[PDB]
């Protein structure tokens, strides 16, 4: 289950990276670089180390939206997952 | 009786008026009646319209045949009766016919026809209806299958128990079950349309229910006797109602239990997979196949062409959409992830096809589902094609956006960014095909609206506390929209554990303290109390889920079973080949059988409703409350007798 | 707790509806004015608390009441009849009276 629970998690935390990653930097050559930005920092936000471009505003609503559904939404699906299939 | 002295017929029409049936099944049948001639059935005619379960079934057990007493006049008489309970015939009639008919109107069977039609959905066409039975109608004789239109009258003017005397009768169970089911909750719906007494609508349910119970317990009685000829049974084409399998007309009815037992589960997988004989281990050797072509000819296929015979396996088509979708959703990455050009690059152009190719096939799609409006509503009865819609509609205007001026071109790429997390996102969709993915992604879907019910509190407390702290530490603040960014936006970075104490004038202490306030309710008591409200809604959602997907299982192989071969990125071959072949199903969907297929599924059928019944009265005869109660009744009964025997003195 | 709170919240429902019926139309910010004009009345529920009836309807609510009495108690007392404790202590009853008076019976010999 913590299995399952991590495959949803990896494929909205690569979309939130993607997105915000994009949106900030727009000038960037490619590089193995830019392949560790899209995970690096929305892994570390979501344990608590939570911190002009073209439409830069949405970063923080995005941002918003990726904490409250990650961080509550799944979180406690797995809690009451893991309470309900402990007995057997 | 004995006293009018009057011929057979009229004491058993007496009888029939008293609703009397012992003193007909003792006194009236007895050694050589000497009935006259066609006085059986004219007394079987008196006992149906009035409604008297008990009469009919005794005068079939005693030489009464059906074959021969169901005529057109007869079944004609017998839908224009009025000595019965109430009924909502005639109001369907009237909205068929769009209240055109004259008062006391004469019904006929093509109205009868057309009610049905109206009833059951949008492709059913009834047998009365079609151009032999007009033919036949119009000239002026014999029903092959009496009890199909005996259950169906009964059904329609809402006799229970006369329809479920009539079911029990005769060929193919299963279907009249389906078919009874349907029309019952469409009387329920149409009645509740219609500001009815409402009894009528809370009635016409059970009556669904009860046909939807028994469909299931034959269902599952057939498949313990036997798994092969129960596979068979819920797949060959019923000529007598309007070609459909029972599979179709439990999934229109909405019977979630059929679907969701095992012996459909099994017949589902063996159509998902084709023509393979892939059991033990697919997926893996499925990409295998896709990518080796001299892979796929080592593979079994069940009883040149093997590579023909496998690509149109939906399991296949499937695959191949996945790993399309996963390729499309890579270059997107890539052309986000790097530098614009003033002219879109290769891998750009790749992705707005495939987005264009998308777009006309789902459009393709809702233009072969009659009329114009009709279709629409249909389709955008879905969420998941509605944000499609939106999505490309998104897309376009991005792609028109970006081929302008510069800011027009960062403006494009911006909503570029903002759209890929759909196409991120929709991944779920994919997942649902998976045993384990789907029910989570339902359940997920469905605790989105607790999440939210304490989502709107959560907001309400954060801007108090944010208004407040903002007021007291900032006293000269020109109004600007910078104020209404200050109120939402530190507090609720502020729960998610970034806390700074060094970052919280007159009154300025009072600030820590309603900080700590604020974090002992917003982080305490709403975050524990949605755990707990999560914790003890799960087992009912989980099973809701589970039901719900295996549903949803038929549905899922049937849009791919439509689909053709080619991914949607290289669809465009095939979206012009039917261009010029417009002015140039043999298994999964049905199964045709012969007709001694049909005598020997249809026996077995016979034999299973038979075996389930006697079964059904066993069980009841040897329970606990039957036993005590038979007995209480002879111990009573016993006791008086014998206080009649000690009453005697021969002393 | 869960469940208190559903069974005071519907409970509950009747007392706010009696509080905004009793309510003026007005609300509070400009209040003033239904504020004022109540005073000079004072010197000058057809529904939503009851609803009057006339005389033979109140005779058909009656009969209506009755015969569902009436109608309760029958379906009890025909309930409690035939439930499996009753059905069990009436057979042994008259089982054990039934053995004892075929004691009686077996006991006379005229032979
Ligand atoms: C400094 O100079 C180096 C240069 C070499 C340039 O290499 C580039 C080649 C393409 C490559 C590997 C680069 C950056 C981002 C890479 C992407 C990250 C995305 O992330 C993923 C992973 C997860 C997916 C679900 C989504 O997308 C990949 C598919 C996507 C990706 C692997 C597609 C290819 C991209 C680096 C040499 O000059 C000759
Ligand atoms: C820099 O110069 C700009 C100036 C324009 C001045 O615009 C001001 C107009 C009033 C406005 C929009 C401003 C600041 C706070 C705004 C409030 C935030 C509050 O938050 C809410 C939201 C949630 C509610 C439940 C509580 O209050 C709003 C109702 C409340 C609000 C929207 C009421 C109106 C206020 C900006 C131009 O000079 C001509």
């Amino acid at each position: 289950d913590m299995m399952y629970f991590v495959i949803i998690m990896l494929v909205v935390l690569m979309s939130f990276g993607v997105a915000r990653q994009a949106i900030l930097f727009p000038n960037e050559e490619p590089s193995w670089k830019l392949a560790k930005n899209i995970f690096y920092m929305p892994y570390w936000m979501i344990y608590g180390e939570v911190f002009c471009k073209t439409g830069a505003w949405i970063v923080p609503a995005i941002m918003a939206c990726y904490l409250l559904v990650a961080n509550i939404l799944l979180v406690n699906l797995l809690i009451a997952v893991f309470n309900n299939t402990f007995f057997e | 009786l004995k006293g009018a002295n009057a011929s057979a017929p009229d004491q058993l029409s007496l009888a029939l008026a008293w609703n009397r049936v012992d003193i007909a099944r003792s006194q009236i049948f007895i050694y050589g009646q000497q009935w006259p001639v066609g006085s059986l059935e004219q007394a079987m005619l008196d006992a149906l319209v009035l409604d008297r379960v008990d009469f009919v079934k005794l005068l079939i057990e005693n030489g009464v045949s059906m074959h021969r007493f169901l005529t057109i006049s007869r079944l004609e008489e017998l839908y224009n009766t009025r000595h019965g309970p109430s009924n909502t015939l005639y109001h369907l009639v009237r909205d068929v016919k769009k209240g055109n008919l004259p008062p006391d109107y004469r019904i006929s069977l093509i109205d009868i026809g057309l009610v049905i039609e109206y009833l059951m959905g949008g492709a059913y066409r009834c047998n009365y209806t079609r151009k032999r039975f007009r033919t036949l109608y119009h000239n002026l004789n014999h029903f092959p299958f009496p009890f199909h239109e005996l259950m169906v009258w009964a059904v329609l003017m809402k006799r229970q128990k006369m329809a479920l005397f009539f079911w029990q009768h005769g060929e193919e169970a299963m279907a009249k079950a389906l078919v009874a089911c349907k029309l019952c909750k469409a009387m329920a719906h149409e009645a509740s349309e219609n500001d009815m007494v409402d009894d009528i609508s809370q009635e016409l349910n059970h009556n669904s229910r009860d046909f939807g119970q028994l469909a299931v317990e034959l269902l599952d009685q057939s498949y313990k006797q036997d798994e092969q000829l129960a596979m068979k049974l819920l797949t060959y084409e019923l000529k007598n109602w309007s070609n459909a399998t029972c599979l179709q007309l439990a999934v229109a009815a909405k019977h979630r239990d059929f679907i969701a037992h095992t012996c459909s589960q099994m017949l589902l997988t063996d159509m998902w997979m084709g023509r393979l004989r892939m059991r033990k281990n697919s997926g893996l050797k499925v990409i295998l196949g896709i990518l080796l072509p001299p892979s796929i000819l080592s593979l079994e296929f069940k009883n040149g062409r093997k590579i023909y015979e496998f690509y149109n396996a939906p399991i296949v088509k499937f695959w191949f959409y996945t790993l399309a979708y996963i390729g499309y959703l890579m270059l997107f990455n890539y052309i986000v992830l790097v530098k614009m050009e003033r002219w879109p690059s290769t891998q750009e152009w790749i992705v707005i096809s495939y987005i264009f190719t998308l777009g006309i096939e789902k459009m393709r799609e809702i233009l072969m589902s009659g009329k114009l409006l009709q279709k629409v509503k249909v389709w955008l009865q879905e969420y998941w094609n509605v944000t499609d819609l939106i999505a490309i509609l998104l897309f376009s205007v991005g792609m028109i956006l970006r081929l302008q001026d510069q800011p027009f071109r960062s403006d494009g790429r911006v909503i570029y960014c903002v759209n890929i997390i759909y196409w991120y996102i929709r991944l779920l969709d994919i997942f649902g095909v998976n045993k384990y993915l789907g029910p989570y992604v339902m359940m997920i879907g469905k605790m989105m609206i607790d999440m939210m019910y304490f989502v709107i509190i959560m907001l309400v407390v954060l801007m108090s506390f944010g208004v407040a702290r903002q007021a007291i530490l900032f006293p000269n603040e020109e109004p600007s929209w910078k104020l209404a960014k200050n109120i939402f936006y530190m507090p609720y970075w502020m729960i998610y554990g970034e806390v700074f104490a060094d970052q919280i004038k007159t009154g300025a202490w009072i600030v820590p303290a309603i900080m700590a306030c604020y974090l002992l309710v917003a982080n305490i008591l709403l975050v524990n109390l949605l755990i707990a409200v999560f914790n003890n809604t799960f087992f009912e959602v989980k099973s809701i889920s589970n039901q719900v997907w295996k549903f949803q299982r038929y549905q899922l192989i049937m849009t791919f079973h439509e689909r053709p071969v080619l991914p949607p990125p290289l669809i465009i071959f095939s979206h012009m080949t039917m261009i010029f072949q417009h002015v140039c199903r043999d298994y999964g969907l049905k199964l045709f059988i012969t007709d001694d297929e049909l005598k020997k599924v249809h026996d077995f059928e016979e034999q299973c409703i038979e075996e389930y019944f006697r079964e059904k009265d066993d069980r009841f005869n040897s329970s606990n409350d039957e036993r005590i109660r038979v007995t209480s009744e002879r111990v009573e009964n016993m006791s008086m007798r014998l206080e009649e025997v000690n009453e005697r003195e021969h002393s």
